[PDB]
């Protein structure tokens, strides 16, 4: 239920990489659709390479699966100056292990100790069983592949892009389009 | 079963790198800002790093290595599961630590008193080594050389006779039959098919290559003797071994300081570019950017940007307490940086090519697992730096990078003046480098007993190096321990293998570069294949073994010395005309006293 200026994101100078995976970036004004959800998170720069349609590895298999048939887009930008700390900004959390492979758009927030091969386990994470949650200690001195990137995903009726309007020429023979009605004529101020 | 071992080491690789980072951050901050407040910080960070590392080792030990199939996970289990230390009983561990601390304090604080004037005393580096490097009074040197041994070296005797026990009991407890076999273990390779390698085979291949050096060394020795006979007349026989106090430092480890006494053509000035560096008014930034211009010219990667903000290349503007020791840092998290105290000199320009050549290694394997981000053996990690030094020392690079004028000229008298200074450094040390490891290998196995230690040492100085005791020694002395590499617990075979590999790594890329002359004249600039055949090995680290890595660069399944000897065929061509009336090699039986 809003008009979505999506191409202004694509034309802005701040973002480091942006791509779309069911749509071209010039058609981002022409889109109209029922509902969408926007996603956001902070991740390491070389691991953003997993955050495209259908891919494998770490985030894509154990946190956040994108499908090969993703009608959507992803936008990513460097964030050292706010999202890294000299002591390592361990507030950001990632999953290293989980059974099965995630369904596209699947989320999980529960955890149990991983028990690879076969063993019982009740805390401690000592031998053959592992706590799967880990923290990302981002530091302002990291090499580019380990620097923090701010990342957004767009999961493409109520939401058309911006409907462009021209100047309005009066007293002349003109072709015209007013909302959805088209014609040709002379336009004059009525009483 | 393997997924337990994979998930356990995947967790090590995600856990460890953070702790490695905030340990090495305090160590970086200490070395650039030296304060007790940063010493205590780097101590208490390094403590928590070790307390993690040793715990993860006893966890890795529960996983049976015979349940593994994959090669990667196997080498990372074997790197973390290894004891080494902590196999000793707690008292014997502290006794070894007590001996190590005692040999460390003896070597670092060892004063030598002047018998002409007892109120003046010298430490080793700030005075006693200076005599050996830059004085020509035979008796002042002989005093400095024998007084290091008698007033300091003697202190290490009763300690080395007990270090050799506790280190062998440590090796044995690990099922390495001696501590020499334990140090040889770096070069070992297993289960890779064909490219496997043995601890004992390292002895056989060092001794199979050493005899190819001897015909060159016995001409270079007879030449260095024929020149030392003019600097030290009546003291030296025309056929003799060389008196050890005349070899240019406290042990005779390199002949490079004998140049001014030994030079082929003292009437021709050997090349420099320190003048062109100050004529263009270069700084550390320019020197290292001209090095990055060399690296992008062969076509290796650029720096990761953060190298320039986070490295230190000159001293600070403050009269800040910081170490001037040029050091390559990999901190983890992709953070590569150099720390040094640089000064505008062509030696520092070669340094820049060398230390950025170390960072190109640290950078290339950075996608490999953390337990695997190291040199394929301890000789590779310096040989990969020194090829970038040697390519940059050439008159072709120096003229084409604009450091020599277009109308500067070079001649055959200049070519031999360079090659002899290379040989006094590269060839003269190889006998010593084989000899020191061989003596230690034979001590740790017990082929030399404690009642023949100093006896066999000097019999080997006379048989391998052609060098004679200036003054008699017996089993009250410890001349091996009077050197840093013995008293502070360092393996030394890395220098032999590196001094082989440097010339293999050179000639492999000289073929790729279409090089047209003698091996020293080679430059790997503007080329693609010379960067590409190298990058195939540089991306490995430890993730594939050195025996296989040599086949990717050179096409050799094992180490060779031919390439080194080919870098000296033009100098041997000159020695064969100079030395015709010389006694080639030496009489082992002569003595100066
Ligand atoms: C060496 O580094 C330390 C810490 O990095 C400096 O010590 C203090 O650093 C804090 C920053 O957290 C400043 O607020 C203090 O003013 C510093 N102390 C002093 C006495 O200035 C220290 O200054 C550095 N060394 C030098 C010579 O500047
Ligand atoms: C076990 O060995 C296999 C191959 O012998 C490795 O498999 C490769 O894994 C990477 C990423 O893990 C993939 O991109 C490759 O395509 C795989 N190769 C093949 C041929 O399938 C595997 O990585 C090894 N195990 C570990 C933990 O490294
Ligand atoms: C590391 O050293 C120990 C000896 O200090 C090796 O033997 C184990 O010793 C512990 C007590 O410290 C015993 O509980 C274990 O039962 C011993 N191991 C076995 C196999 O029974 C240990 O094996 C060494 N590590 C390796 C890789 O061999
Ligand atoms: C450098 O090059 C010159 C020219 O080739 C060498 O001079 C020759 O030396 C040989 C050996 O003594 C003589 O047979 C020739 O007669 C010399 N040439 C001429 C034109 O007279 C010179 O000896 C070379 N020096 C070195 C160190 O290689
Ligand atoms: C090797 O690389 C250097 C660096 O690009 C080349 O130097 C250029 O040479 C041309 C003509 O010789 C000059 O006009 C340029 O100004 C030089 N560039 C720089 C940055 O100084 C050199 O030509 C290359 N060698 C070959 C054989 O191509
Ligand atoms: C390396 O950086 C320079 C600018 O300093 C640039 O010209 C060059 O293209 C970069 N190297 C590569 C491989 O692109």
């Amino acid at each position: 239920n809003c008009v979505a200026d999506y191409s202004v994101l694509y034309n802005s100078a701040s973002f480091s990489t942006f791509k779309c995976y069911g749509v071209s970036p010039t058609k981002l004004n022409d889109l109209c659709f029922t509902n969408v959800y926007a996603d956001s998170f902070v991740i390491r720069g070389d691991e953003v390479r997993q955050i495209a349609p259908g891919q494998t590895g770490k985030i894509a298999d154990y946190n956040y699966k994108l499908p090969d048939d993703f009608t959507g887009c992803v936008i990513a930008w460097n964030s050292n100056n706010l999202d890294s700390k000299v002591g390592g900004n361990y507030n950001y959390l990632y999953r290293l292990f989980r059974k099965s492979n995630l369904k596209p758009f699947e989320r999980d927030i529960s955890t149990e100790i991983y028990q690879a091969g076969s063993t019982p386990c009740n805390g401690v994470e000592g031998f053959n069983c592992y706590f799967p949650l880990q923290s990302y200690g981002f530091q302002p001195t990291n090499g580019v592949g380990y620097q923090p990137y701010r990342v957004v995903v767009l999961s493409f009726a109520t939401v058309c892009g911006p409907k462009k309007s021209t100047n309005l020429v009066k007293n002349k023979c003109v072709n015209f389009n007013f909302n959805g009605l088209t014609g040709t004529g002379v336009l004059t101020e009525s009483n | 079963i393997e997924e337990q071992a994979k998930t356990f080491l995947d967790k090590f690789n995600h856990e460890a790198e953070d702790l490695f980072y905030q340990s090495s951050l305090a160590s970086w901050n200490y070395n650039t800002n030296i304060t007790e407040e940063n010493v205590q910080n780097m101590n208490n960070a390094g403590d928590k790093w070790s307390a993690f590392l040793k715990e993860q080792s006893t966890l890795a030990q529960m996983y049976p290595l015979q349940e593994i199939q994959n090669l990667t996970v196997k080498l990372q289990l074997q790197a973390l599961q290894q004891n080494g230390s902590s196999v000793l009983s707690e008292d014997k561990s502290k006794r070894l630590n007590t001996i190590l601390n005692t040999m460390s304090t003896i070597y670092s604080t060892g004063k030598v008193c002047n018998p002409d004037n007892p109120q003046e005393c010298l430490l080793l580096e700030p005075g006693l080594n200076e005599i050996m490097a830059n004085s020509l009074d035979y008796n002042e040197r002989l005093w400095a050389w024998e007084s290091w041994r008698s007033e300091v070296g003697k202190q290490l005797r009763p300690l080395y006779e007990e270090y050799v026990v506790l280190k062998n009991e440590m090796a044995r407890a690990n099922h390495y039959e001696d501590y020499g076999d334990y140090w040889r273990g770096d070069y070992e390779v297993n289960g890779v098919d064909g490219y496997d390698y043995s601890r004992g085979q390292l002895i056989e291949d060092v001794e199979h290559t050493f005899e190819e050096i001897k015909p060159l060394y016995e001409h270079l020795h007879a030449y260095v003797r024929a020149k030392l006979m003019n600097a030290y007349p009546s003291y030296i026989s025309p056929i003799g071994c060389l008196p050890a106090h005349l070899l240019g430092d406290m042990w005779g480890r390199f002949w490079t300081n004998l140049y001014s006494l030994t030079v082929p053509f003292g009437q021709k000035p050997n090349i420099d570019v320190t003048d062109a560096m100050v004529d263009q008014a270069w700084d550390a930034q320019r020197i290292f950017k001209e090095a990055e211009k060399f690296f992008v010219s062969v076509g290796l990667p650029n720096m990761t940007q953060g190298f320039w903000e986070n490295s230190m290349l000159t001293d600070p503007g403050n009269v800040q307490k910081a170490v001037c020791h040029p050091t390559a840092w990999d901190l983890g998290k992709g953070d590569f940086r150099i720390l040094m105290c640089t000064k505008v000199t062509m030696d520092d320009f070669l340094t820049a090519h060398h230390e950025m050549g170390h960072i190109q290694y640290d950078m290339a394997y950075a996608a490999q697992p953390f337990l695997l981000r190291n040199g394929a053996n301890e000789g590779f990690h310096e040989a990969v730096g020194e090829i970038m030094s040697l390519s940059a020392a050439t008159p072709k690079h120096l003229k084409s990078i604009g450091l020599l004028s277009p109308d500067f000229q070079e001649d055959n008298e200049t070519e031999i003046n360079f090659l002899l200074k290379q040989a006094l450094t590269i060839v003269g040390t190889l006998p010593f480098t084989y000899m020191l490891e061989k003596w230690r290998w034979m001590v740790f196995k017990g082929e030399i007993p404690k009642d023949q230690w100093m006896k066999k040492w000097w019999e080997m100085k006379r048989e391998i190096v052609g060098v004679v005791e200036p003054v008699p020694h017996d089993e009250t002395y410890c001349d091996p321990a009077s050197l840093f590499h013995v008293s502070n617990d360092y393996s030394f075979i890395r220098y032999y293998t590196r001094t082989l590999y440097q010339f293999q790594f050179q000639e492999a890329l000289c073929q790729a570069a279409k090089h047209e002359g003698p091996l020293h004249k080679c430059d790997i600039s503007n080329s693609t294949e010379a960067g590409q055949k190298l990058f195939n090995m540089l991306r490995l680290g430890k993730s594939e073994p050195w025996t296989l890595a040599l086949e990717n660069v050179v096409g050799a399944k094992n180490m060779n010395v031919r390439p080194l000897l080919n870098y000296f065929e033009p100098l041997f061509t000159w020695l064969k005309d100079q030395n015709k009336n010389s006694f080639v090699g030496w009489s082992t039986d002569w003595s100066p006293y």
